[PDB]
């Protein structure tokens, strides 16, 4: 509906996200495509300059995911 | 990488966190109680929280 797997909290610097720790594992491990969500964090977030980023990812079954982030 | 775990939500800590982040933290995940704080390496910090090294790849 979907099922979900995970939810993930992280706080990250806007606009400078990795693939790397912490989100890598904590997007990986339930198969959530790590690439798709920097892109969008960064997109989401680039423009708030040198802030930290409250964000809560949610993973779902077939391994999609949905985020939201808070300002700021 | 390394992780800085610290006992506390990232709401109860959250006075210290920009402290983690100049200190070079690249990101924190709040797991169970705790918050993880990831570093290339161990840096000097007045917390004492626990040091641990993981690996990229559960």
């Amino acid at each position: 509906m979907k099922k979900v797997v995970a939810v993930v909290k992280l706080q990250l610097p806007a606009g400078k996200a990795t693939p790397a720790p912490p989100v890598g594992p904590a997007l990986g491990q339930h198969g959530a495509n790590i690439m798709e969500f920097v892109k969008a964090f960064n997109a989401a977030t680039a423009n708030m300059g040198d802030a930290i980023v409250p964000v809560e990812i949610t993973i779902y079954a077939d391994r999609s995911f949905t985020f939201v982030t808070k300002t700021p | 990488m390394w992780v800085y775990r610290l006992k506390g939500t990232l709401e109860a800590l959250d006075p210290i966190l920009p402290g983690l982040f100049d200190g070079g933290a690249r990101g924190l995940w709040e797991r169970e109680g705790e918050v993880w704080a990831f570093f290339p390496a161990p840096v000097d910090l007045p917390y004492e929280g626990v040091w641990e090294e993981v690996g990229d790849e559960w």
